[PDB]
């Protein structure tokens, strides 16, 4: 699940697409496969 | 090209940007100026 999630802020005319492959080397695994376990994807101080 | 600290052009110019041992289209890892806290640095013993 490298580069799987990605924030893309739209400005008034432009946009800037970042991605967690460009941010986070910490990678929440789908194992704990046992049901209803939710995950997290922190973006540290996204200076737009 | 700018004095923005985080920007360091993503897979930069004319050279292909491949060592022959990375084997990805992804190199970048550029962003997130704030690294996590270090438990192997100078202040390691106090944190531990």
């Amino acid at each position: 699940s490298s580069d799987d999630i990605s924030m893309e802020i739209e400005l008034n005319s432009t946009k800037f697409e970042t991605i967690t492959g460009s941010d986070v080397g910490l990678r929440p695994p789908l194992y704990p496969t046992v049901s209803r376990e939710t995950l997290a994807f922190p973006f540290g101080k996204l200076s737009i | 090209t700018d004095n923005n600290p985080e920007g360091w052009t993503l897979d930069k110019s004319v050279n292909n940007g491949t060592f022959a041992g990375l084997a990805e289209n992804g190199v970048t890892g550029l962003l997130q100026s704030g690294e996590p806290m270090d438990f192997s640095g100078a202040n390691a013993l106090y944190f531990w």
